DNA sequence: GACTAGATCAGAAGCAGTAGAGCATGCATAGTTTT
């Protein structure tokens, strides 16, 4: 149980960021066209 | 000397508004 | 260093671990124009206590308050770090608009990565949702777990299986528990577990944990042979013997 | 009554001020410097110019002129403000218990003589003009020197000489674990042993729920708006005063001040002439009128003479009796006329007759009105005002002479002509039980001004920042649920039996 | 621990599902214009 | 000799109260335009 919490965290920060690197993509891609 | 206030002396102290109160 | 120069600041809040003379001492010392009343000019509103004057500038639109730690984060830097939704604490329209592009509605920003003490302020902006039922939450959980593959964690690795067991006398009678023995132990392990322990036999039962009691296993076989869809018999063994692995271990050395 | 009020809070600082009986509930220090910081908020708004003050005494530190030991002097004799308060605040906890003992100290002994000796001096201080001089003592401890029997002895002087000077001591006992004797010890040192005051009390004074209650109106003392000559005849002559037993109560002016460092600005006003540009004095301008498609052009001397009748005072012009009076032609708020025998000896026994003599004969004094100088005249009726007390010998209604004026012809208005329909007795009945249902007893010191209360409490918020304003209740809006369960099923038979079916007051 | 999982997990999913609609809204109107 | 203390008079500043001017709100009434 001392260890299910960040467990969660680090899947949580993972998708999130995969997320971020997504819409960053898109913007880039769009703004530079 | 009866009734008087404790905040400023020489003066009597005000009893509180009660507003209407109904017979 | 004049990092401070030409810029208008206020403050209102003197409950605090720093007086405010002290942060107008050291204001003064890093080039800002100090101002003991805001107005048009004035570039923020520092106030690190909720008192009535900043609700006051709350209640009227025309500027923007920052928590004091914003002004303790230029000095240890030495440098003008912008604002960022942590520290604010209520934005003008314009304010409001310019971090609407960079930022969601909740702290996370969109073009930025994220570190743990981010996700933990995240987490602990808003407020509650409990506007779900078990049944959603769970079928969400594990829409989630498939689509991003988590099923390798410890945990969470009985929640497909929905498991029963034998501590009633009677097959579907919850007026003869059985309380008082190692199987609740087994079965509250389990739950813990993330196993979705059902206490009515319904049709869509998956697995189901007996224990030394064999007596009843004929039953359990008929019942299996009369629904649609078969429930694999499993002992209490085969739960005991996984939990070291943590894994779910072949169900043929337990039918 | 000349002077300012001079008042010093003493407050015991031993073991047993620390202590609370039942886990909710104030301990003595909490509730002394909770009555401490509601004299002071009362003072600000009711008498700003009186002089208060702090004290301690049962700490280890200490800090006096005389450099005596266990004696504090955390605040000498000033003016009451808001940081005085905040000073004090930082004591109303439990958290302010512990940052008062850091900062100060307690447990310490101490003498009653040395501790009213710090207090004499601290009155001493003062370079104005004090009317009165008052101690208030903050202890649970009925016996503070049980062991030494000089040091009461030397308290008992030293409470003797303050009595002789001119101090008032009085003992604001708090509550004790075995209750609280005054008859040990106190008897000697209080200014006043009341009968009553004399067995044991188990809870703390009543005196400290009147200092609690807040007072939040200005009181301010007697004085004279003018003393003018009453001239019966060109040789008859009485010297009077004349005041304002009500006057109406305005929010304190805003003033003026400089956002960047929040200090007063002063202001000027000047006329130039908008060709040259310069400064013109008063005396480079006239005044001007149109009437009749004309210019009138007239000096500011003029201007002012125009208002010159009379002299200043009252000029008698004979009697009348009371029932030509109208209550209907009120125009002004009404004055009150007192003797005065500082101007001229003798007043006091003419004006003594002619209240007695219009008292008998029902009669009001007319007069011609003239305050000061460059005023035009008005006229006055002096209706006899006799000398009415309440049961405690209390006296409610003064003896004298009540200033009424009364209207010149342009002060009326005409009304538009309105057909009279009278109401059949029924409908009379109806409206009479209705009145007595709502009947009750008024008093001229039942409503509060909703605005200056609010404005009060809006600024000791801004003042002493607090969370948010206290919210005053309104007396003066009506009470709808509790009149509409007293009347019951009235409002609707009088609506019957008064309105036709379809009328729709409210369209 | 099973009121700390789904807390989490609801704190969670919340946000995911800003993000999604924040990138959905980009990549299908801003492209589209 | 020098110096201090008490009493008293005069002037001035502060405060209270009234008067006079100015600023915003709404509507009465009539006029003007539209149909």
């Amino acid at each position: 149980k001392e260890a299910l919490e960040t467990d969660l965290y680090k899947r949580f920060i993972l998708v999130l960021n995969e997320k971020k690197t997504k819409i960053r993509s898109l913007h880039n891609k769009l703004l530079n066209a | 000397c009866p009734g008087e206030s404790l905040i400023n002396p020489g003066f009597k102290s005000k009893k509180p508004a009660g507003g209407v109160d109904f017979d | 260093s004049n990092i401070f120069e030409d810029v208008e600041f206020c403050v209102m809040s003197g409950t605090d671990s720093q007086p405010k003379p002290d942060l107008e001492n050291r204001i003064a010392e890093f080039g800002g124009y100090i101002v003991q009343n805001p107005g048009p000019d004035t570039y923020c509103v520092i106030a690190g206590s909720e008192n009535i004057r900043v609700k006051n500038i709350i209640l009227s639109n025309k500027h923007d308050v920052v928590k004091p730690a914003w002004l303790l984060e230029c000095f240890k830097t030495k440098s003008f770090v912008p604002w960022q939704p942590r520290f604010m604490i209520h934005m003008c329209p314009s304010t409001k608009e310019h971090f609407a592009r960079e930022y969601d509605c909740y702290g996370d920003s969109y073009f930025i990565d994220t570190d743990l003490n981010q996700l933990k302020e995240v987490f602990s902006g808003i407020k509650n949702s409990n506007e779900q039922t078990p049944e959603e939450m769970a079928s969400l959980i594990a829409d989630l777990e498939y689509r991003y593959s988590w099923d390798c964690s410890p945990l969470s690795m009985f929640r497909r299986h929905t498991v029963y067991l034998d501590s009633y006398a009677v097959i579907n009678d919850l007026s003869t528990k059985n309380e008082g023995t190692r199987l609740a132990i087994k079965a509250l392990e389990l739950r813990f577990h993330g196993a979705k322990v059902v206490s009515c036999l319904a049709e869509g039962v998956s697995h189901v944990i007996i224990g030394e009691d064999h007596s009843r296993v004929a039953d359990f076989k008929a019942f299996r042979r009369t629904f649609k869809r078969k429930f694999k018999i499993l002992k209490e063994s085969w739960v005991t013997d996984s939990i070291d692995k943590c894994e779910l271990q072949e169900e043929n050395q337990y039918l | 009554y000349s002077g300012r009020d001079s008042l010093i809070f003493l407050v015991d600082a031993s073991k047993a001020m620390f202590e609370s009986q039942s886990e909710d509930e104030l301990t003595p220090f909490d509730m002394s410097i909770q009555c401490i910081q509601s004299v002071y908020i009362s003072k600000i708004i009711s008498s700003d110019r009186d002089l208060l003050a702090v004290v301690f005494y049962g700490t280890e530190k200490d800090k006096n002129s005389v450099n005596f030991k266990n004696i504090y002097v955390l605040q000498e004799l000033d003016n009451p403000g808001a940081k005085r308060i905040l000073e004090l605040d930082q004591f109303k906890g439990q958290q302010g218990q512990k940052r008062f003992q850091d900062m100060m100290g307690h447990g310490s002994d101490y003498s009653l003589s040395e501790v009213l000796w710090v207090c004499a001096n601290l009155f001493s201080d003062v370079q104005f003009k004090m009317s009165h001089k008052r101690i208030m003592l903050f202890t649970n401890e009925d016996n503070p020197h049980g062991n030494d029997s000089a040091k009461a002895s030397r308290a008992r002087t030293k409470a003797g000489d303050l009595r002789d000077t001119g101090i008032f001591l009085d003992l604001m006992h708090l509550k004790k674990p075995g209750g609280f004797d005054i008859s040990l010890f106190y008897r000697d040192i209080i200014s006043i042993a009341e009968d009553e005051d004399l067995r044991v009390h188990f809870e703390e004074s009543s005196k400290l729920e009147d200092l609690l209650r807040k007072v939040r109106a200005k009181e301010t003392r007697k004085r004279a708006l003018s003393r003018l000559k009453l001239k019966l005849n060109k040789d008859i002559v009485i010297s009077v005063g004349i005041y304002n037993l009500v006057q109406k109560a305005l929010k304190p002016p805003p003033i003026k001040l400089y956002r960047e460092t929040n200090e007063p600005v002063k202001t000027k006003t000047r006329t130039f002439n908008t060709s040259t540009g310069g400064l013109l004095l008063p005396s480079d301008t006239k005044r001007s009128q149109i009437y009749g498609s004309r210019q009138i052009i007239l000096e500011k001397e003029e201007t002012e003479e125009l208002k010159r009748f009379d002299d200043p005072g009252l000029m008698l012009m004979g009697f009348k009796p009371l029932v030509l009076l109208k209550k209907h032609h009120y125009l002004r708020p009404s004055l009150f006329v007192y003797p005065e025998e500082s101007l001229v000896i003798g007043s006091s026994t003419l004006f003594s007759a002619l209240l007695i003599k219009c008292l008998e004969k029902e009669v009001a004094a007319l007069c011609r009105y003239t305050p000061r100088r460059n005023i035009p005249p008005y006229f006055v009726a002096l209706v006899p005002q006799e000398e009415e007390l309440d049961d405690q010998k209390i006296q409610v209604t003064p003896p004298g002479f009540q200033l009424v004026f009364l209207p010149f012809a342009d002060d009326k208005r005409k009304m538009p002509f309105t057909e009279k329909i009278m109401a059949t007795p029924e409908q009379v009945g109806k409206m009479k039980a209705i009145v007595e249902k709502l009947r009750f007893t008024y008093r001229s010191d039942s409503f509060e001004n909703p605005v200056l209360q609010q404005h009060f409490r809006n600024l000791e918020a801004l003042a002493l920042d607090l969370m948010e304003p206290e919210q005053a209740v309104d007396l003066t809006l009506p009470k709808v649920e509790a009149m509409n369960k007293r009347l019951g099923s009235l409002v609707d038979e009088f609506k019957e039996l008064v309105y036709p079916p379809d009328y729709n007051p409210e369209g």
